[PDB]
């Protein structure tokens, strides 16, 4: 009874997750490697572990509770063990665990076993060790070490020398044998000479590796000697006295001081030996400034009330006060040293309260300070008070940086140059402001990421909104993968690449059709019913519970974005569009149907739709013809804004009327008697229809919150701003290109999405003293290493020659650059080839996939990585075809006689030459000859893929000079792959970050080399390495690592979540706080260096 | 276990080596204790029992390289997942003979170095040597050797 | 005020059988403990509070004036 | 009404420094003891600026790695 | 409205920004707000939701006594 009152009046116990904050805490970034495992009905991770739950550290349990089936749990329990084994070795040295927080890719990108726990432990360790004298310096130095170890390279060896060395082993290692079998009484020499079976290999220290060191003394008082070796004052002084036999018997003063900062010499026992007697006395004279360390402690409450020193400080401050009336402590104390007549001034006065000159008693207390022995050594300092390269230096603003391109004379220029090399956006924001004043105001509303105010640009809000969508797109992506996990094991996918693609098109059609019924039934108050195919029910369920459909309709209504209330809502909603690809592909197989029929088809619909408004027949035909002209533009990716300003960009009738309801079942009849209907040309895929909608709606929502809820005034504000600069034409083009990028339209260039980079602008001073510049400088030197090794590798191989040489020639370098950059393929005439290759073949078509499926670990890290290479190779092939077609049209006979192998004839060529002459722009081919040259190219595209598999040059391609560089490429890369797997043999994260760079680095090198030559300057490795930085700054290199780790919707979460974690830390730093947590979080680009080491060094190894 | 030879008549040179090696063992034990404590895996012992536990943990990873001078040299191998992948064998008597050339070269390049420390870098499959000072401070000398040629 | 809170402490579960020796308001004053030390100190103060009022109980009238003159109570 | 809720935050500040500063130490180093409060005030004030601006724009909040700040914010 | 991060440069070359002069303490910032808002809420419920007429009602009341200077004070 009474115990009821006690519990009735208590307060409820807190949750068991309110504690453990900063340890438990985003599941998508942790289950990428297990995505394609089917779910198990009624599985429960807690009920399956049973008694075993008592052997984990409260975060391993967090990582283990995500299992959805027995196999997933079995694999997670395996990964947790490798995670322990890796960190056991690194625990041998405390400092190395501090640098593990910034250099383990699994922990900084995603997929590791706990990330918060490691960071929250590294911060505590860094704080503890400092009790390299402040917590920031411990973080800074922990990475300077662990990266300065010069690597060793393999080299061929002579067999005899190695065998001699190995024979001196065994001997010198068998003298410890007891020899109780076959005693010495029974030994004899064998009648034949033996020889061991060692391999002929050496090891040699590398020569091009840089000598990396970190500066940690700029922001503190320090002593420079001979203006390297770094030591402390209390260490240097002792060495001077010991090796100081040539000093006046001053030596006792040195001994006394040695028992009482940072020092740098530009082997310690010999540095002091190479000094004259005079200098090494000035070294002690400046070391007598030890007072500063003690003046500070008596201003702060460190030396609370300790006698002697506390009284000496008070009676020095009293004298400091006295001199003002009758004739901070640091300046007075410094003047006592660094001047002559100042001392003479104090001699001509006696104290008002004791015997002795004012100067005499002042010195009495300095000895108490820099010695600490209470109140005879005054004679020594008196005589030490009577040009050398030793000085005492106050803190300076600009650190010492080793890289060439970062040095600047003042703090503003250095800050401007540092941020340029990290983020792409900064150099764009800078270039926008040169267009006068109106541009400057408008620039702040589009691209900047303000750190000190609420009003923030449109790109920031769009980035913030685009994460919410992807958190729900992923849950549906993982359901599609699981629906085909059975019936298609990895081995089968590699054999039948073409057919595998249809297994997805079938499910997409089924699910899309199923979601149409349940929407129309929901909207009319009827009842929903399930289907009889078990996959469709699961796919639909994963869609309703995803919940993004209502979220988007709620968000878009926020801020009232134009005519958005007209839309209707339901959990099964899905937009509607036509597809220009399905129209062309259908019109290719059938040639009885011509343009004359599609326009008539749409005319019938348009005439019936607007009957009540008295639509005259002429307008019906005009609208029918303008639904075809702007449908071809959709397939070729030549659209842009300024054509969808009336409303939103997802209605097919508004976009047709703005340019000056469909039955979808009514059947039309063509000339040949074939029947046709508009349903055949509707879009069907789901994911490609979800991402497109989400990306553009995020861009519209972000733009509204910046102050432009409707684009009509957004256009006007640009037209008015451009008419202020000296060249209005360029400014308008720049702003149009920026707006197209923000809204998510194809600009035709090959660049990463604008949302993936930040434009932080804020306090220059606070950033400099945080120490970020030193860490940015280090990561920028290692580029020299990789690029130098790549240039050497090109210089070595025969294929590297003539390939590094075509790039210099003005006759061909320009075309090779265009082929690498994919500038003729991404949009315009030729995109049909890229579309056909992109979504009609699988990883099994590479050929290289078969050759490595068993060395590489046969897991997800193989398939996830191979898509990146597919999407790399398709662009090269398409660019080669595009180049060799224009060359043929130009007049090169040797190309024409190879073009005709696939079906050209005089009739097509004459018309093509005629058409090209009238108009060289040609955003698209004319309707008269479209369907023939289009088929000619597609036939070629297929053939090359079959003959080129091995990495060989087909016989009929011997004419093309540029093709000699592209076709054999994949054999060159395979060489680097073999050497890396001969060094690690695992394919873990560090190996992936090396393979991706091994594939992607050389193309950048060739493009940059071509770019430098045409500008009439010499091409040296340093020049190439510096020019590469203005194409792919550091934060874009990490983009490739993410691209090789995850694919599709899961990529966006990781790529975006790194940037905000950087902005949120630099904002806090700029405000005035420098918590080491902030420094750790503020440099996510530093993760790829250890992976860089493996690739960079591996290119020097012998075969 | 320290590897000193003279056991009847000893000079000051042996005393200096013993003094340095005692501090080396103390530093190794401190690192081991810190690593164990951070993971939360320390045993329920105190005082002499804990000292014996730590000494037994450290004792297994000690190897007495032979050549270079009198008294040879003393090294403590780092912890590894499995020895057969990095060192190529599970017996210390072969690694002791194999490390002789590397240790002799390292000491030849840097005469001023008194003690040597060994560490393993899993990311690049590399073995690293570095000179060490008292008070757990580290020097500037360093060297690197791939694992393939060692195996 | 300045005593740190204890994770997962529960004043009812710590008293156990001892809850049967209080007058239904001492329990009210004891159920506020957030850590073992706080409970130990509260149990000490409750005893001085009894000892003080034992002496004043010798005369009935004095307990009437205790309501207006005990600073801790007013 | 206000003071009924100001107090609950006052008692959290006191408890954050109860350790690392026993009464005997406070009496020896009076001047330095004052900075231990200025540091926590700065940290918490800065932390509450981020979580406000993120809340106002529909983003997500994340905790800090210093155990005192999480308790103070809670 | 203030940028709070834009960096200004003085005559001597030292850089300066308005962030250095913001208030930081919490409690001394909570009590000050609460005390004045309580006073404003209490005054509103008495019949003066805006101080503009509160001033006028005082200026008019003072001009009745024999010594208006003291009453206003």
């Amino acid at each position: 009874n009474p115990s009821a009152l006690v519990q009735a009046m208590q307060k409820p116990v807190a949750s068991v997750t309110d504690s453990f904050k900063a340890t438990l805490s985003a599941k998508a970034l942790r289950g990428v490697e297990y995505a394609s495992i089917p779910t198990e009905a009624g599985f429960e991770p807690s009920k399956a572990l049973g008694d075993s739950v008592s052997q984990y550290t409260a975060d391993e349990l967090e990582f283990l509770s995500d299992a959805r089936s027995s196999a997933e749990l079995a694999q997670r329990r395996s990964q947790v063990q490798d995670t322990r084994n890796n960190y056991d070795a690194m625990g041998q040295n405390m400092l190395t665990t501090v640098a593990a927080s910034m250099l383990d890719v699994d922990m900084v990108i995603g997929g590791g076993v706990g990330a918060l726990s490691k960071v929250s432990r590294a911060t505590r360790l860094a704080v503890g060790l400092s009790a390299t004298i402040t917590p920031l310096d411990v973080v800074g130095t922990s990475v300077g070490i662990a990266m300065s170890a010069i690597p060793g390279i393999r080299k061929v060896a002579k067999a005899e020398q190695v065998q001699q060395g190995a024979v001196r082993g065994g001997v010198n290692a068998a003298e410890d044998a007891a020899g109780t079998v076959v005693p010495p009484k029974d030994v004899t020499v064998p009648p034949v000479r033996e020889v061991p079976e060692v391999q002929p290999i050496k090891t040699v220290a590398d020569e091009d590796y840089p000598k990396i060191d970190i500066d940690t003394y700029s922001n503190k008082e320090h002593i420079e000697v001979g203006r390297s070796l770094k030591t402390t004052v209390q260490n240097a002084v002792l060495a001077v006295t010991a090796l100081g036999d040539d000093l006046p018997e001053v030596r006792a003063l040195g001994r006394a001081l040695g028992a009482s900062r940072a020092e740098i010499f530009n082997t310690l026992s010999d540095h002091v030996r190479g000094m004259s007697t005079y200098e090494k006395t000035i070294l002690l004279h400046e070391a007598a400034h030890a007072k500063t360390g003690r003046s500070i402690r008596a201003v702060e409450s460190g030396a609370v009330s300790d006698g002697v020193v506390y009284e000496a400080v008070q009676r020095i401050k009293e004298i400091q006060w006295y001199v003002k009336a009758n004739v901070d402590t640091h300046e007075f104390i410094s003047q006592l040293f660094n001047s002559e007549h100042f001392r003479d001034a104090l001699r001509s006065v006696k104290m008002p309260g004791s015997d002795g000159t004012l100067l005499s008693n002042l010195m009495k207390r300095v000895v108490t300070l820099f010695t600490g022995k209470a109140p005879n050594a005054f004679d020594a300092t008196l005589q030490a008070f009577d040009p050398a390269d030793v000085f005492l230096n106050a803190p300076k603003a600009t650190p010492d940086l080793q890289s060439k391109v970062l040095q600047a004379p003042n703090v503003i220029e250095m800050n401007n140059k540092v941020m340029g090399a990290l983020n792409r956006n900064f150099s764009l924001y800078e270039r926008l402001k040169s267009f006068g004043y109106k541009a400057s105001t408008l620039a702040d509303q589009l691209v900047v990421d303000a750190t000190g105010t609420e009003a923030n640009s449109a790109a920031h809000h769009a980035r913030a909104a685009h994460l919410a969508s992807n958190v729900s797109i992923v849950q549906v992506d993982d359901a599609f993968r699981q629906a085909l996990s059975a019936d298609w094991p990895l081995v089968q996918r590699l054999r039948h690449p073409v057919l595998y693609r249809e297994a997805q098109r079938d499910l997409s059609q089924k699910v899309y059709q199923q979601l149409a019924e349940n929407h129309d039934r929901f909207l009319k108050g009827q009842s929903i019913q399930p289907s009889n195919d078990p996959r469709v029910n699961s796919m639909v369920d994963a869609f309703v519970n995803s919940n993004w459909a209502k979220d988007e309709l709620a968000r878009v209504k926020g801020a009232g974005i134009n005519g958005a209330d007209a839309v209707r809502e339901s959990p099964y909603y899905l937009p509607r569009q036509h597809s220009g690809n399905k129209l062309n592909d259908f019109m290719r197989n059938n040639r009885q149907v011509t343009k004359d029929d599609i326009v008539g088809m749409y005319t019938e619909q348009f005439s019936r739709m607007f009957q009540q408004n008295g639509i005259t027949p002429e307008t019906a035909r005009k609208l029918g013809a303008k639904m075809f002209d702007n449908m071809q533009d959709q397939a070729a990716h030549v659209q842009g804004y300024r054509q969808s300003i009336a409303g939103m960009s997802y209605d097919d009738i508004e976009n047709t009327l703005e340019a000056l309801e469909f039955d979808m079942t009514a059947q039309y009849t063509t000339k040949s008697g074939d029947m046709i209907s508009p349903s055949m040309f509707v879009n069907n895929d789901v994911m490609g229809l979800m991402e497109g909608y989400s990306r553009r709606m995020s861009g519209r929502v972000g733009l509204a919150k910046a102050g432009f809820p409707d684009l009509r005034d957004a256009v006007k504000a640009i037209d008015e701003a451009a008419a202020e600069a000296q060249d209005p034409a360029a400014a308008l083009h720049a702003f149009d290109n920026t707006m197209n990028q923000i809204l998510g339209y194809p600009t035709g260039e090959d660049v990463p999405d604008i949302l993936r980079s930040a434009s932080i602008i804020g306090g220059a001073l606070n950033l400099a003293n945080s120490g970020i510049y030193q860490l940015a400088d280090m990561s920028l030197m290692l580029q020299q290493f990789g690029i130098t090794k790549t240039l050497k590798a090109f210089g070595s191989t025969a294929f590297g020659r003539n390939a590094m040489d075509v790039a210099k020639s003005a006759e061909f370098g320009s075309r090779l650059q265009d082929v690498i950059e994919a500038r003729h393929v991404l949009s315009g005439k030729y995109r049909s080839v890229l579309t056909h290759l992109e979504d009609n073949r699988d990883i099994g078509s590479l050929g290289v996939a078969h050759r490595y499926v068993q060395q590489m670990g046969q897991g997800t890290r193989f398939v996830n990585g191979m898509e990146f290479i597919r999407r790399g190779q398709a662009k090269l092939v398409s660019g080669l075809i595009a180049d060799t077609v224009d060359d043929a049209i130009a007049g090169n006979a040797s190309a024409v006689t190879a073009m005709e192998r696939f079906g050209l004839n005089q009739q097509l060529l004459d018309e093509l030459r005629k058409a090209t002459a009238a108009n060289p722009d040609m955003r698209k081919w004319p309707d008269s000859v479209r369907m023939d040259i289009e088929a000619v190219t597609h036939n070629m595209a297929d053939s090359i893929v079959l003959e080129n598999r091995l990495g060989e040059i087909p016989a009929w391609m011997q004419f093309s000079s540029v093709g000699k560089v592209i076709l054999p490429y994949m054999t060159f890369v395979a060489g680097a792959w073999n050497k890396i797997l001969r060094r690690t043999a695992k394919l873990d994260g560090a190996t992936g970050v090396a393979i991706a760079l091994a594939y992607q680095m050389p193309l950048v090198t060739l493009s940059s080399a071509t770019s430098i030559a045409i500008s009439g300057k010499p091409v040296t490795p340093e020049s190439v390495a510096q020019r590469a930085l203005v194409q792919v700054p550091m934060m874009s290199w990490a983009g490739f690592a993410v691209d090789f780790w995850a694919n599709g919707a899961s990529n966006n979460l990781a790529a975006l979540a790194l940037v905000d974690r950087m902005h949120a830390a630099m904002s806090s730093i700029a405000s005035g706080e420098t918590n080491p947590e902030s420094l750790i979080k503020a440099v996510p680009f530093l993760s790829i260096l250890p992976g860089m080491r493996l690739m960079g060094a591996s290119l020097a190894d012998d075969d | 276990m320290l590897g000193i030879q003279s056991w009847v008549f000893t000079s000051d040179a042996d005393e200096k080596a013993a003094q340095a090696r005692v501090s080396q063992v103390n530093s190794a034990m401190n690192n081991e204790y810190v690593y164990n404590q951070q993971r939360g895996s320390l045993p329920a012992l105190v005082g002499d029992d804990l000292k014996s536990w730590l000494m037994g943990k450290v004792a297994s990873r000690t190897v007495r390289v032979k050549d270079g001078t009198d008294n040879g040299a003393l090294l403590v191998l780092p912890e590894v997942g499995d020895k057969q992948k990095v060192f190529g064998s599970t017996d210390n008597g072969i690694i002791e003979s194999a490390l002789t050339e590397s240790v002799t070269n390292f000491k030849k390049q840097y005469p001023q170095a008194t003690t040597v420390q060994m560490d393993y870098d899993p990311l690049t499959q590399e073995l690293i040597f570095q000179g060490v000072n008292a008070e757990n401070q580290l020097g500037t000398t360093r060297a690197s050797i791939p694992a393939a040629d060692f195996r």
